[PDB]
């Protein structure tokens, strides 16, 4: 039923993270990131 | 955060009943008084803000309240007034009665505990709610912006049931370039992309409009979780490549249409909010005229 999915734009390709420990950490960085501006 | 022209009293906000368990916070309906100049209380709608949040929703939540407070359009939620005073934070919003457009479809599933007592939405209900939402679509686009995160679980189903436009913590602003291009990493609704932004992040007014085909997907199939069965890398990779839904049974021939125009692969060769609103004009509820943008004055 979830909804959002963890990705990452940098770098040539695409990508949705396949790793459960880092895909999981997205969330809290994109908070951060934004902070920044 | 800091408070303006909102910013309304506390004391002027009492809450009724919950609607809905959030996780970012919650969602109440109450009364007010003395928010619209002319009315002593009028009930509204408020979403609240934990405390004690995501550092990454806190931010998704302000930008959602205040994109808000630009727009003026009936099918567009309503902002009323905010409260940053003193934890939880609220965000007053016009009432919509019969809940989140998701969860008002999950409830017209013959199997729902929790049904109206109807059927699903007939062809008619639903270019109706199709050319709703795309008018405030097209408003939103007209006001240069881009929502990203177009979805029947974002749209809100008035009492009278008009279909409006509800959640905006995704939206950004395009005036600029006309386009965005998420940056890194972050948390992205897949399964409402389009191929373009699955593949290089970039957010267009077409890449909504082919969200609009897939809430119209969810419309016709009772808000199934597009592309069930196919794993979150699955789905990146069967769109891509050129994939999409398939027409849930006895799916309107008409509304079929409209999504296959939607899901044209190349962004250039899908419709906009307001050709789609006018390829629909004629077959809509009287009332539709008197508060659509597209007839409005405001289009031009
Ligand atoms: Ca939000
Ligand atoms: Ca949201």
């Amino acid at each position: 039923e979830n909804s959002l999915v963890a990705m990452d734009f940098s770098g040539q390709k695409s990508r949705v993270i396949e790793n459960p420990t880092e895909a999981l950490s997205v969330a809290v960085e994109e908070g951060l990131a934004w902070r920044k501006k | 955060y800091v408070p303006d022209e909102w910013e309304v009293s506390r004391e002027k906000i009492t809450l009724l009943r919950e609607l809905g368990q959030g996780s970012f916070g919650m969602v109440y309906e109450g009364n007010a008084r003395d928010i619209i100049k002319g009315e002593a209380e009028t009930r509204v709608a408020v979403k609240t803000v934990n405390e004690s949040a995501s550092l990454r929703e806190r931010i998704e939540f302000l930008n959602e309240a205040s994109v808000m407070k630009g727009f003026t359009c009936h099918h567009v939620v309503r902002l009323l007034g905010v409260v940053s005073k003193g934890q939880p934070t609220l965000v007053v919003m016009e009432l919509m009665a019969h809940g989140d457009l998701k969860s008002y479809l999950r409830s017209l599933r013959p199997e729902a505990e929790n049904n109206p007592g109807r059927p699903p939405p007939t062809l008619q209900e639903m270019i109706q709610m199709a050319a709703e939402i795309a008018d405030g679509m097209a408003y939103l686009n007209a006001k240069k912006f881009v929502h990203r995160d177009l979805a029947a679980r974002n749209c809100m189903v008035a009492h009278d049931f008009t279909v409006k436009i509800g959640d905006f913590g995704m939206t950004r602003d395009i005036y600029e370039t006309d386009y965005y291009r998420k940056g890194g990493k972050g948390l992205l609704p897949v399964r409402w992309m389009a191929p373009e932004s699955l593949k290089d992040g970039v957010f267009t007014t077409s890449s909504d409009m082919w969200s609009f085909g897939v809430v119209l997907w969810e419309i016709t199939s009772l808000a199934e979780q597009p592309y069930q069965g196919l794993s979150n890398e699955q789905v990146l990779k069967f769109v891509m490549d050129g994939g999409y839904l398939d027409q849930p049974d006895n799916c309107p021939e008409r509304v079929t249409d409209l999504m296959r125009m939607c899901w044209q692969f190349n962004p250039n060769m899908r419709p906009t909010f307001l050709e789609i609103v006018n390829l629909l004009k004629d077959d809509l509820h009287p009332s539709f005229p008197e508060v659509s943008f597209f007839h409005s004055e405001e289009n031009k």
